[PDB]
């Protein structure tokens, strides 16, 4: 089934957040006795993946009447919820910790007894950022160099994420881009590099284009030679 | 319910089978379901009830039970099957998944190391960076020096996905100093060790 979830949330500690997820066409089952469409009795799944780790079940939702099954770690600040005019469900997640940052999931049950807890459908996920920092963009720094290595040091921003090209995207043979990562000042930095001739570095121009959505900052960094 | 899975990691060649362990902690019936990941995608479902295959999933794969210890193998392993494996049982899923790679030529990284700018410095704060490029295996181990002293705690880094042409890894490691300390210390080194490498390889630069 095709799983809708709404957009990227940004939230400091201590607030709530409500993530959605639609299953257009999908609530309903077809009864020959009613000769109609009906509302099925199929759960609802909210997961979550936090970054570099694995998968954490957090509740799910049966559409037929709404009843719910909660973990036991989110108790007393979870509730799921389901709308069958609208065929969606809704997370509320209360109380927001940093460590609830993590790309959130909801799946698709068919509730079959026969295969227990099968999540056949997935959302493409909804990226929930927690944390006391305000937007920021970043400071880009040059990474200055047969063959050489070049790159941008894209140091403190909020939230991600940041882009990186070279040379408006014309450069793209030995470009590496590295996942941010998150510093303890609560801050990312990324870097991005690339390999060339060493013998092109008098005379060609290279210049990493940096750009963070979120704060609308755009940097466009000649990297020299020192 | 406790469900581990084993090995964290694998890497193989086009063609191989592997094998994926999933062992739960009491008898679940056949109530075991596969997922896998692809980098930067959503996880699908691969195998539910222990050994029927989702809709559209390829017959070279195939999930087996033995008691507690249930198996996922994967016949003529194809690059579409580099990602993650993780196993479920009811609500519990294992700490960390199965880590699946292509086995690539080993190769040394290229190692390059670079001062930070003085517009940095101006911020009281100074980083190192240290780049790894175009090796194989995944693993590496980096060590930052400062006149000879062994750094640790203070540096992070961060690893690109195999390259899908060569299956090549690169990795960035920024060491963060104060400016007060770097403008301490003479000599800045990081020190690479590979399994593609007989012994470590130290790129430098005196600030």
């Amino acid at each position: 089934v095709r799983l809708d979830q709404s957009g990227t949330a940004v939230k400091k500690p201590g607030a709530s957040v409500r993530v959605s997820c639609r299953a257009p066409d999908s609530f309903t089952v077809y009864r020959p006795r009613l000769s109609a469409y009906f509302i099925g009795e199929f759960n609802i799944h909210w997961l979550r993946q936090a970054p570099g780790q694995g998968l954490e079940w957090l509740g799910f939702v049966n559409i037929f009447r709404g009843a719910v099954k909660y973990s036991s770690r989110f108790q007393g600040r979870i509730t799921i919820t389901r709308d069958t005019s609208s065929e969606t469900s809704y997370l509320d997640l209360g109380a927001l910790k940093a460590d609830d940052t993590a790309t959130y999931y909801c799946a698709w049950d068919k509730n079959v007894d026969d295969n227990p807890w099968r999540l056949d459908s997935w959302g493409q996920g909804t990226l929930v950022i927690v944390s006391s920092a305000s937007t920021k963009g970043p400071s880009v720094f040059p990474l200055a160099p047969g063959t050489a290595a070049l790159g941008c040091l894209v140091k403190d921003y909020f939230p991600e994420p940041v882009t990186v090209s070279w040379n408006s995207g014309a450069l793209t043979s030995g470009v590496h881009t590295f996942p941010a990562v998150l510093q303890s000042s609560g801050l990312y930095s990324l870097s991005s590099v690339v390999t060339v001739p060493s013998s092109s570095l008098g005379t060609q121009t290279y210049i990493c284009n940096v750009n963070h959505k979120p704060s609308n900052t755009k940097v466009d960094k000649r990297v020299e030679p020192k | 319910i406790q469900v581990t899975q084993s090995p964290s990691s694998l890497s193989a060649s086009i063609g191989d089978t592997i094998t994926v362990a999933c062992e739960v902690s009491q008898d679940v019936g056949w109530a075991v379901n596969w997922y896998h990941q692809r980098p930067g995608r959503p996880p699908y479902n691969l195998i539910y009830t222990a050994h029927n295959l989702a809709p559209g999933v390829a017959s070279r794969f195939r999930g087996s039970r033995v008691g507690t210890y249930f198996t996922l193998t994967i016949n003529n392993l194809l690059p579409e099957d580099v990602g993650t494996y993780y196993c479920q049982v009811f609500d519990s899923f294992a700490p960390g998944g199965t880590r699946v790679d292509l086995r690539g030529t080993v190769a040394a990284p290229s190692v390059f190391i670079f001062p930070p700018s003085d517009e940095q410095l101006k911020s009281g704060t100074a980083s190192v960076v240290c780049l790894l490029n175009n090796f194989y295996p995944r693993e590496a181990k980096v060590q930052w020096k400062v006149d000879n002293a062994l750094q640790s705690g203070n540096s992070q880094e961060s690893v690109t996905e195999q390259d899908s042409k060569d299956s090549t890894y690169s990795l960035s490691s920024t060491l963060t100093l104060s400016k007060a300390d770097y403008e301490k210390h003479k000599v800045y080194a990081c020190e690479v060790t590979h399994q593609g490498l007989s012994s470590p390889v130290t790129k430098s630069f005196n600030r």
